[PDB]
């Protein structure tokens, strides 16, 4: 005769503390649009499944999979791109949308897949000072594909006439910021956004979601199942000696 | 020429975190065979009246496993660098110890010729340039990250000279890196005190990267004031360090109820040890038996 | 105008490493991404090293490693080593500057520093 258990019993690992987001949240002056940092993630798991209870954010759309699936699909590269919009380009900007953002500034693969979280910054950006780290390329010799950068500075050259790496004729500054007015009204306010760049392959699965965790029995036959090794047996206390490693 | 010297029973290790107690477990793995022959270097000051002798950060083997074990007061060796073409591209490793504090990075950064380190002892204000780690030209990238605590904690006093032994064992295994390290206390100065211990596993990296070469990094002194570099009698320094080589030897260790080794006994060494091996027990029976062919 | 010289120089003995540290006093500094160039004789301006705003650093293969340059926190960062004699060259920065155009509308090019080794 076998006494199987009631439904389950499985235990999970420990806290395991989710990734530092504390100090780029807390960040007094946040990576511009045009540098943004790029520092890979692991070890750790998306802290989604703790903004139940939080400050809500303006919209949080994931087109590759619904909300409730984060959980349910494994991570491999985390790499969050965040930079401010314009709240009248919210809704020019929006994927497979031509525009001028989508032309020179904005360009992304056609079948690119993750998650856009929009927020507004007004309760932090307001009363900073005007401050002008902030600058975007608004024109370019080319378009710039995905992930990269341009570093060049030089006075692009219109006419005939070199510019010499100054002001001239037919000269034109590709680099400018965006103008803060402190008259701006409320649709003008800017907007922080992040999208979350991943492919899911190339790297090992080793980032899970988190799982919902049963009840334990002891004193009673039943299977379980740790760091993927399986068993069956009984969970009791001992007050044996044992080396902490 | 080389000095060769037996190599004491030092150097043992838990090939895994499994426990036992009171059962001898047999292991077949690269390990540091007992009472071998083993080379040891020298150490000198003055040099420049011989021939091919007395070499600068000379090259040694980046077998699969390698020994090491040294007694420095001032800890003259500060770090370990891996790679074969050590200009950069690939990861490298980086172990600094600092306030007996070890952090372990895998920043790629550029490599010197003669990489040293500067170290002024004896002076007014302590913890001067510390944290200025002039031993690399500049870090490329840095995506990993090492925290490091305390083991126990004493009473008042300190000593740099004699207060703890630190036993390393390091080895590459399907190019899983291995760390170990283990710190225990000793009061004996007569000479070097004779026991067994092991040193338990702290983390595994499974980079599975290939390097077939190695270089340390050594702290000296800046200035010539003392007849010597910490000390008198000797020519440099005074101290005991060893250093040995792995081989795929097989060892027979026997725990206690305490879940500590205790003893080893390599089975290859002698017919004695084999046959304790065959019968998977110390005590040895009357009669013949067979052992093998 | 930012200022970066800080002093003349000094002696240098063989095999030396100086870590110079910038003052980083002045007016408020700002997110500018900065150009590092080399000047010689019988050679041209190139782009040797550029370093963003904290983003990401360009350097070339030759000056790789033993010349960098690193920012952090508006405070930039010179790590020197590899020192030989045909290192004696000029260096030239190069800054990116908007509010600029009240007097002057230039780009704010600093002086360039010779830099000599001889023993």
């Amino acid at each position: 005769f076998r006494v199987q258990p009631t439904e389950s019993i499985v235990r999970f690992p420990n806290i395991t503390n989710l990734c530092p987001f504390g100090e780029v949240f807390n960040a007094t002056r946040f990576a511009s649009v045009y540098a943004w940092n790029r520092k890979r993630i692991s070890n750790c798991v998306a802290d989604y499944s703790v903004l139940y209870n939080s400050a809500s954010f303006s919209t949080f759309k994931c087109y590759g999979v619904s909300p409730t699936k984060l959980n349910d699909l494994c991570f491999t590269n985390v790499y969050a791109d965040s930079f401010v919009i314009r709240g009248d380009e919210v809704r020019q900007i929006a994927p497979g949308q031509t525009g001028k953002i989508a032309d020179y500034n904005y360009k992304l693969p056609d079948d690119f897949t993750g998650c856009v979280i929009a927020w507004n910054s007004n309760n932090l950006d307001s009363k900073v000072g005007g401050n002008y780290n902030y600058l975007y390329r608004l024109f370019r010799k080319s378009n710039l594909k995905p992930f990269e950068r341009d570093i060049s500075t030089e006075i692009y050259q219109a006419g005939s006439t070199p510019c010499n790496g100054v002001e001239g004729f037919n000269c034109y500054f590709p680099l400018q910021s965006y103008g803060f007015q402190p008259t701006n009204g409320v649709g003008y306010q800017p907007y922080r956004v992040v999208v979350l760049s991943f492919e899911l392959l190339h790297a090992p699965a080793t980032v899970c979601g988190p799982k919902k965790s049963t009840n334990l029995v002891k004193n009673k036959c039943v299977n379980f199942n740790f760091n993927g090794l399986t068993g069956t047996g009984v969970l009791t206390e001992s007050n044996k000696k044992f080396l902490p490693f | 020429p080389p000095a060769y010297t037996n190599s004491f029973t030092r150097g043992v290790y838990y090939p895994d975190k499994v426990f036992r107690s009171s059962v001898l477990h047999s292991t077949q793995d690269l390990f540091l065979p007992f009472f071998s022959n083993v080379t040891w270097f020298h150490a000198i000051h003055v040099s420049g009246t011989n021939g091919t002798k007395r070499f600068d950060n000379p090259v040694l083997p980046f077998n699969d496993g390698v020994y090491f074990a040294s007694t420095e007061k001032s800890n003259i060796i500060r770090g370990w660098i891996f790679g074969t073409t050590l200009d950069s591209k690939t990861q490298s490793l980086l172990i600094v110890n600092n306030a007996t504090n070890v952090v372990i990075k895998v920043c790629e950064f550029q490599f010197c010729n003669d990489p040293f380190l500067g170290v002024y002892y004896h002076k007014n204000n302590k913890s001067w340039m510390e944290s200025e780690f002039r031993v690399y030209s500049s870090a490329n990238n840095c995506t990993f990250e090492y925290v490091s605590q305390p083991f126990l904690m004493d009473l008042e006093g300190k000593q740099g000279n004699f207060k703890n032994l630190r036993e390393f064992v390091f080895k590459n295994i399907d190019g899983y890196f291995k760390i170990y390290s283990k710190h225990t206390p000793i009061n004996l100065v007569r000479d070097l005190p004779q026991g067994f211990s092991a040193l338990e596993p702290l983390v595994d990296l499974p980079i599975g990267i290939n390097i077939t070469r190695f270089q340390t990094l050594l702290a000296l002194h800046r200035s010539y004031l003392t007849p010597g570099d910490s000390s008198s009698g000797w020519t440099a320094g005074a101290a005991a360090y060893y250093v040995g080589y792995l081989q795929p030897r097989t060892f027979l260790l026997k725990y206690n109820e305490n879940g500590t080794i205790t003893d080893a006994v390599d089975c290859a060494l002698d017919p004695l040890s084999e046959t304790k091996c065959t019968l998977k027990s110390f005590t040895v029976e009357k009669g013949i038996y067979q052992t093998s062919n | 105008h930012v200022q970066l010289v800080e002093s003349g120089g000094g002696l240098v003995q063989a095999g030396g490493s100086l870590r110079l540290s910038c003052a980083a006093s002045g007016s408020i500094f700002s997110s500018n991404a900065m150009s590092w160039y080399r000047q010689a004789p019988g050679k041209q301006r190139e782009l040797v090293a550029s370093i963003t705003s904290g983003g990401n650093a360009d350097y070339a293969d030759s000056v790789k490693g033993r010349f960098t340059i690193s920012r952090d926190k508006n405070t930039v960062y010179p790590e020197m080593s590899s020192l030989k004699p045909a290192d004696t060259a000029v260096y030239y920065c190069h800054a990116v500057g908007q509010e600029a155009s009240a007097y002057a509308p230039r780009a704010y090019w600093g002086q360039g520093t010779q830099v000599t080794v001889s023993s």
